[PDB]
RNA sequence: AUACUUACCUUAAGAUAUCAGAGGAGAUCAAGAAGUCCUACUGAUCAAACAUGCGCUUCCAAGAAGGACGUUAAGCAUUUAUCAUUGAACGUUCAUUGAACAUUGAUGCAAACUCCUUGGUCACACACACGCGGAAGGCGUGUUUGCUGACGUCCCUUGUUUCAAUCAUUGGUUAACUGAUUUUUGGGGCCCUUUGUUCUUCUGAGAAGUGACACCAAUUGGUGUUAGGGGAGCUGGGGCCUUUCAAAAUUUUGGAAGGUCUUGGUCGGGUGGAUCUUAUAAUUUUUGAUUUA
């Protein structure tokens, strides 16, 4: 997604969400799309940016 | 510059609200506290697909006859992940920040 | 027991020891978040599959208050860039010049005058007016006779600076229009006290 | 500075409380001192391990953050830290 | 900052841990503790309930009996005496068994209260700072009193009974002492 | 804020239940006011033993609790 | 429960009203709050503590529920390992006799007070 | 209570609505800063309290709700009641040595009885459709304040209710009648768990009072109680009606006054407390090691 705020604690608004995981018991890889998200930093483990 | 300040321009606003444990919960924001302890009036909560621990934390919150209906749901902030604002909401009125704004020109 | 016998025996009197059986919790050994963590570089394609970005809107309209701040500093500088030409000044000396403000707006300039005949001859006299209004500004510019009145009307024990001019203290100063190396006025980012 | 609880649990001193632990242990015994930081000391501590037994310890200290809650006794319900309303005699000078 | 000590209505100019230790063990704080706690409890015993008593709405009312009132004095002098009557069966433990096993081996190691090792250290360390001017411990064998019934001990005790019901004994016991 | 009320186990052989079936018993050398603990003669005991070193340092975190193995 | 909780109100407005708090663990307590903190250390009095154990969860999957409960009473629970407080009943004693009890405890207060004044003299 | 001695300790910071102008701080340089700050200034939004409504909405009597940390109950079904080493017999059994809750349990399924606490067991009425005062929330209007509060009225009654008689006063109609109120007497009902036979004390309903009383420790210290109902005066709010004035095109709106009804009451501070910012996203609660991989 693309990033709207930034905080201290990496608390991120988000707009236009992709997102996507995992489902491992086979795999049903399911994915959302969520327009409008606020996100807290503490589940963020790593921002990897697209050039 | 924190952002709960956001939150706080959205009283009376419906919001979904996915937990670290997996707990969703639908219902509108009454308020928010400063390190984010949300509470939430006219809640349905849901647990998608499982996690024996939610399993509980779900039953047990009372009504439940797998969405539980509850009138009023305070919420801790550590255990609020990630919160899902209503799409008809616009971002470039609220992020404005009328301190950051006031510190701008403070400086 | 602990220190006095009675309420320690009898109020207190506390709870039953209490009935244990088995958790629910994981016991230590199994607390973990998510060891089986993503592995992202999978997902460097799926943001093909992804395939705009939205205006972002709100630091531009904070991005609009710093550049109107950067641009109203920079006329200002465009000012400072833009006082020996300055007709108002008369070339006498900078070092004889008195200035004087905080000054009431009645004052007749025969009372400025007046209290400043008391320590040399005054040459002349020019009271700042605004050139639109013609109401009085507050501040003069007065050139005496010689540097050492100009000096000891700078000093100012029981004097000038501290002087109740129509019911209310003025301020007074040497000229630093001419005289100081960086002075700027108040317009121009500087000014005193 | 303390608020309510911890306050609370600085007036319960030599009293017989019960503690759950973050592991499901519950210390049960006379509460030596706590203090601010929710670090207590027990004596006569019996102790419920996880697996389901018992056991006796004399002289333990648990750390406060692993605390899962603490039991003081009953009767600190009717205690004047509860009081809305006790107004304060002229603080120092 | 301060530290305000609900029971004595005191402050503490500024908390730290030592003049938190030295207060809370302090006689006088103690003191009007002790009073505090007693006076609650006493409060909500004496506190009549007094509910609501919703009475319903409803021929076989026929008999009718005697209400017994009392007088205002006797009403005072009868809850008094409840009172200390209260307070006596809430205090009253039962001796008996020290008194019984007075001579034991073991006596002197068990119930001497602080040298039974489970209970036994607190009572030396729950002695209360004696600054103030003004134990018959396991050194006690077999041999110390070989022969109990040489140096006389007191008889066991004539159990208690009722002063409500003392009047309806057994008249005249058989076997003079 | 307030350092930690560990001066009656000063000296005295201390049994740290680390972080939920460590236990390491030593005698207290040391302690801040995170609980971070100095222990001497560090003896790990499963339920075997293992001994760890001289001295030892251990986290006011992973600590859950301790009992004092001598007598006071 | 129909119990019809105050759609603006927070902790402080939230005073010994009977609370169902469920934690990290997925243990409930019940009782009523009587005071709380910043960080959300609550007292809990009368206080039971309810899990479900691991097989009657077995029945809780997609009915009637073995909860076990066990009795804290006055209890005074942590603010690290909670998840969530909801409210479950409404207390005793209503608005007019709060408020009324409130008024008598703030004149008893200046009563004594007062009575600080006397003994000061 | 006073004195003396000892031990310990002496300050986290800031803000209290927010936004835009009026004016100020009348801005120390030749007419001007920009900004920022304050305010019994005004305007807008928000928050809190109070009052009033909502022909608001929901809940209020053998049973209904909740609980049993009770039993029937060893009810029925299932499972489990250590390891290591050595010897012997045909993996098992026995013996020795060393180390570390509970079977009448535990778990599942119910079912029944008994018991407990709460509630308008209201007022009205007991009938053939398609009421006031309670308790909890939502909305609207109005007032007040921008945090809060601390520090520097009178009378009657308290078992209640109803009916009849007597007497007093007041109003109306033509000494008579009717109505209202008060006092007394008597009867009926309900209730006295008012369990101490009743806001406190005393006496066996009456009397007194509004610092006193009650009580635990050793005169001192501590906690609680000082009430409830009704009426009047006065005051606040709402609704209706009448009059007057203004504006707009007989009507609408606003203000004032009177009457009637209903509800409620009877300036400062190195002070503390509450809320929110900042230290404070690093081991102790809010910037993640509780989806068990
Ligand atoms: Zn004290």
């Amino acid at each position: 997604a693309r990033v709207k705020a930034f905080d201290r604690h990496c608390n991120m608004v988000l707009e236009n969400v992709k997102e996507l995981w995992t489902e491992k018991k086979n795999v049903i890889n399911r994915e959302r799309f969520i327009s409008k998200l606020f996100l807290r930093g503490d589940s963020v483990i790593v921002v990897l940016k697209t050039p | 510059m924190k952002l709960v300040n956001f939150l706080k321009k959205l009283r009376n606003e419906q919001v979904t609200i996915e937990l670290k444990n997996g707990t969703t919960v639908w219902g509108t924001l009454q308020s928010v506290s400063p390190q984010m302890n949300a509470i939430l009036t006219d809640v349905k909560l849901t647990l998608p697909q499982s996690n024996g621990i939610a399993m509980a934390s779900l039953y047990l919150t009372g009504g439940q006859q797998n969405i539980a209906s509850l009138q009023y749901i305070n919420i801790r902030g550590n255990t609020i992940r990630q919160i899902i604002l209503p799409d008809s909401l616009n971002l470039d009125s609220l992020l404005v920040d009328q301190k950051q704004l006031n510190s701008l020109r403070r400086s | 027991l602990s220190k006095y016998p009675d309420d320690v025996s009898r109020l207190f009197k506390p709870r039953p020891p209490l009935s244990y059986k088995r958790p629910t919790d994981y016991p230590y050994a199994k607390r973990q978040t998510n060891p089986n963590i993503t592995g992202v570089a999978n997902l460097l394609s799926t943001s093909l599959k992804h395939y705009x970005x939205x205006x972002x809107x709100x630091x531009x309209x904070x991005x609009x208050x710093x550049x109107x701040x950067x641009x109203x500093x920079x006329x200002x500088x465009x000012x400072x860039x833009x006082p020996n030409v300055d007709p108002h000044i008369k070339d006498t000396d900078p070092y004889r010049t008195i200035f004087i403000g905080r000054l009431p707006y009645d004052l007749d300039e025969i009372e400025l005058q007046k209290y400043f005949v008391k320590f040399g001859e005054i040459e002349k006299i020019r009271i700042v007016k605004d050139k639109i209004t013609q109401k009085s500004k507050g501040y003069a510019f007065i050139v005496f006779k010689d540097p050492i009145s100009s000096k000891m009307a700078f000093k100012e024990i029981g004097v000038h600076r501290g002087i109740q001019i129509k019911d209310r203290i003025c301020i007074v100063d040497i000229e630093r229009g001419r005289t100081v190396k960086y002075f700027k006025p108040r317009r121009l980012g500087g000014g005193l006290g | 500075m303390n608020g309510i609880p911890v306050k609370l649990l600085n007036e319960a001193q030599g009293h017989i409380v019960s503690l759950e632990l973050t592991t499901g242990a519950t210390y049960r015994g006379k509460l030596v001192e706590s203090e601010d930081s929710m670090n207590v000391q027990l004596r006569d501590v019996i102790a419920t391990e996880p697996q389901g037994a018992v056991t006796h310890m004399d002289q333990i200290f648990v750390r406060g953050s692993q605390i899962k809650f603490i039991v003081v006794p009953d009767l600190l319900k009717n205690a004047p830290l509860f009081k809305k309303n006790s107004s304060r005699p002229m603080p120092p000078i | 900052t301060r530290y305000y000590c609900e029971y004595c209505h005191s402050y503490l100019t500024h908390d730290t841990l030592s003049v938190r230790k030295s207060h809370l063990v302090g006689k006088n704080h103690l003191r009007i503790t002790a009073d505090y706690y007693r006076n609650k409890a006493r409060d909500i015993i004496n506190k009549h309930n007094h509910k609501r008593r919703h009475i319903g709405k409803r021929s076989s009312q026929n008999e009718t009996l005697k209400v017994t009132c009392l007088s205002n004095k006797e009403k005072r002098h009868i809850m008094h005496v409840k009172k200390m009557n209260q307070k006596e069966l809430a205090q009253t433990s039962i001796d008996t068994l020290k008194l019984l096993y007075d001579g034991s081996p073991g006596y002197s190691k068990v119930f001497v209260d602080a040298n039974r090792f489970d209970i036994g250290d607190l009572v030396k360390a729950s002695k209360l700072p004696q600054r103030a001017n003004e134990s018959r411990s396991r050194d006690e064998t077999c041999e110390s009193n070989p022969f109990p019934r040489l140096n006389n001990p007191k008889k066991l005790e004539p159990p208690k009974i009722l002063s409500q019901w003392s009047n309806t004994i057994p008249k005249t016991s058989i076997f003079y002492s | 804020v307030s350092t930690p009320e560990l001066k009656k186990y000063m000296d005295k052989k201390i049994l740290l239940n680390i972080n939920g079936s460590r236990k390491v018993a030593g005698i207290l050398r040391g302690y801040d006011i995170f609980l971070n603990v100095v222990l001497d003669d560090a003896m790990e005991i499963n339920g075997n033993n293992h001994q760890l070193g001289l001295q030892t340092v251990i986290r006011g975190n992973s600590i859950i609790s301790l009992e004092a193995l001598d007598a006071i | 429960s129909k119990i019809q909780v105050a759609h603006s109100s927070r902790l402080a407005n939230l005073i010994d009203y009977k609370l169902r708090v469920l934690t990290q663990d997925g243990r409930v307590y019940i009782g009523q709050l009587m005071a709380f903190d910043k960080h959300m250390n609550l007292v809990l009095n009368e206080c039971i503590e309810e899990r479900v154990p691991k097989t009657q969860l077995d029945k809780l999957r997609p009915l009637n529920i073995k909860v076990e409960k066990r009795v804290l009473g006055l209890t005074i629970l942590r603010g690290e390992q909670i998840l969530s407080t909801v409210v479950e009943d409404k207390p005793l004693l209503s608005k007019k006799e709060r408020l009324v009890r409130d008024k008598k405890e703030k004149k008893q207060a200046q009563k004594q007070t007062k009575l600080r004044k006397e003994k000061e003299k």
